């Protein structure tokens, strides 16, 4: 849930 | 000061959050010197970027927002968790503030509407009703529209 | 009871102002029976209506909202302060209701803006601040953003 | 203001 979006926003910044 | 001092550290990144969240809040506008301005609009873009990241969407809309703060602080706390910093996380953070305020609007846009229907009806209640029982109730408005 | 109770009152009230309030928050939709559903229908009509009534849309806007409930009661007492009623005017308290929601956000997302932004400039003077440091500053983003 | 509407929503209650 609120743990899924960090580590998505997590992947993203990593990947820029 | 210059750019490494925390006053502007503190001042650049308000108006950088600021314009970014009411920059995304289009699905008053924001003072900014000319190198401010560059980096407003690569976070815009970037911005665009995320809301096309229809997963990403889908899960901040499924989020339990009873306690928004609890949600940004949970969120901040696990993308940093790993003690790694770069430019792209707090982009990615940044972002995600801006989300938390449409989101935050999701939950209090009921809420307002109930409490502004609580004034009248009780309004209605109190002042109005006895004159609609003489017209039969809303059955009566029901005839005035012909 | 029929529709001269005030049960019947009170409850076809909640479910006209609902629909109509929701139904004007367009610039979960609400269960209505038949008969209710053609009310709900003119009721739009005429929200429409005033709507295009410029000078009252130019006045909810300067409207000191500070204390919403006060500028309903107010308006409401006003209304109706000559003692007399008709549907007109309970339809046009309707309205002005719907258009308090619509207001009140005007001044309840500049106070969330605000908020979130509080809370992101607190995470990031306290978490960020360093490492943003070591980037001499924000102007660090200026050169990753190449 | 909040008393030009009031009497805005009464003239057009009336006519209605």
């Amino acid at each position: 849930p609120e743990i899924w979006i960090a580590q998505e926003l997590r992947r993203i910044g990593d990947e820029f | 000061g210059g750019p490494t001092s925390s006053e502007q550290i503190m001042k650049t990144g308000a108006l950088l959050l600021q314009g970014f969240i009411q920059d995304r809040a289009g699905r008053d506008p924001v003072p900014q010197d000319a190198s401010t301005k560059k980096l407003s609009e690569s976070l815009k873009r970037i911005g665009d970027e995320l809301d096309s990241n229809m997963e990403l969407q889908r899960m901040i809309a499924a989020v339990d927002t009873d306690s928004p703060r609890e949600v940004f602080f949970r969120v901040a706390a696990d993308m940093f968790s790993d003690g790694n910093f770069n430019w792209g996380r707090v982009v990615a953070l940044f972002y995600f503030a801006s989300k938390l305020v449409l989101k935050a609007l999701s939950t209090k846009v009921p809420e307002l509407i109930r409490t502004i229907m609580g004034w009248t009806l009780d309004f209605l209640r109190e002042r109005l009703l006895g004159w609609i029982q003489d017209q039969g109730g809303w059955d009566g408005l029901l005839s005035y529209f012909g």
